DNA sequence: AAGTCCGTGGTAGGGCAGGTTGGGGTGACT
């Protein structure tokens, strides 16, 4: 995260770290939507241009974590992946369209002060919160600039008008992504970075006081460049795929 | 809030999703959530 | 603002449906 701050303890209890086993490295963020389902970006698991291709056994997830480094006894939880589901329409070449994956934990995780799932949006939360200028929250242990941080970083970024998004990039963007970040003339800065990908863009409803994951950190040209915005996967738009995978293959 | 998924396939958690034990459950607000709220005006 | 576009390959098979996938929306474009 660029131009962010240290998260408070328990501020993002759906935050999940996606690790490679050997050699051990942080790959991506991810989010907890239940006691056994985790949401991330497809490119975290499969991205042929960086010869990235991961099976369930290659990976590890860590949940309820504040400090990137030290083990946090009786706070963080380890889990293994049963199965990974990448969206069949995921386009890893042209535009990262439909950059989303579901991951099934091999066993349910216990909830705590530090471990708790985020809500998925419905049609009405999509209609109410997905507006230009409305801000959501991104979190991660990715780079602080284009040094990975000690503790989880947080920054709040405004959703941007679609025509601005489109003009900001040569990439043919789609309805399955949106972009967030401050414009040059707004003075303020902040963005996700390498290592934040797959983490959640959350928003708090003023109607029921609940946090909703509206977005998944997907892609960006550099990090925090003027006239560039971070691109996020449109979760609500892909909710039907989520439901179908979970219905068909859950527990 | 109302549930959308079957707990048998989805797991526990949906009924109480998006409410943090150390904030919403305690009636405490975090240090920047107000920024989000003000953006919705 | 009448409407029209969003599937047969593509990220990719065997096929013109549908599957974990071609829906409908922050609809977009005219
Ligand atoms: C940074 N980053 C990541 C993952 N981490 C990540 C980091 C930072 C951010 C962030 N800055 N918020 C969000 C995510 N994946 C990336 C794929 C491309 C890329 O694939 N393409 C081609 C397809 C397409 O992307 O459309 C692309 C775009 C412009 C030019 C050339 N190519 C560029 C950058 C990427
Ligand atoms: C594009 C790519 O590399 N995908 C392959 C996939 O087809 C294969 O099933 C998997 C397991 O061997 O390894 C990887
Ligand atoms: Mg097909
Ligand atoms: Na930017």
């Amino acid at each position: 995260i660029v131009e962010g701050s240290d998260a408070e303890i328990g501020m993002s209890p759906w935050q999940v770290m996606l690790f490679r086993k050997s050699p051990q490295e942080l790959l991506c963020g991810a989010s907890l939507i239940s006691d056994r389902w985790v949401l991330t970006a497809a490119h975290c698991l499969l991205y042929p241009p960086w010869d990235k291709n991961f099976t369930e056994n290659d990976l590890l997830v860590r949940i309820g974590k504040h400090s990137r480094t030290r083990y946090e006894r009786n706070i963080e939880k380890i889990s293994m992946l049963e199965k990974i589901y990448i969206h069949p329409r995921y386009n890893w070449r042209e535009n990262l369209d439909r950059d989303i994956a579901l991951m099934k934990l091999k066993k349910p995780v216990a909830f705590s002060d530090y471990i708790h799932p985020v809500c998925l949006p419905d049609r009405e939360t999509a209609a109410s919160l997905l507006q230009a200028g409305y801000k959501g929250r991104v979190t991660g242990w990715g780079n602080l600039k284009e040094g990975q941080p000690s503790v989880l970083q947080v920054v709040n970024l405004p959703i941007v008008e679609r025509p601005v998004c489109k003009d900001s990039t040569r990439i043919r963007i789609t309805d399955n992504m949106f972009c967030a970040g401050y414009k040059p003339d707004e003075g303020k800065r902040g963005d996700a970075c390498e290592g934040d990908a797959g983490g959640p863009f959350v928003m708090k409803s003023p109607f029921n006081n609940r946090w909703y994951q509206m977005g998944i950190v997907s892609w960006g040209e550099g990090c925090d460049r003027d006239g560039k915005y971070g691109f996020y996967t449109h979760v609500f738009r892909l909710k039907k795929w989520i439901q179908k995978v979970i219905d068909q293959f859950g527990e | 809030y109302q549930t959308f998924f079957n707990p048998r396939t989805f797991g526990s958690g949906e009924a109480d999703c998006g409410l943090r034990p150390l904030f919403e459950k305690k009636s405490l607000e975090d240090k920047t959530e107000r920024e989000l709220l003000e953006s919705y005006i």
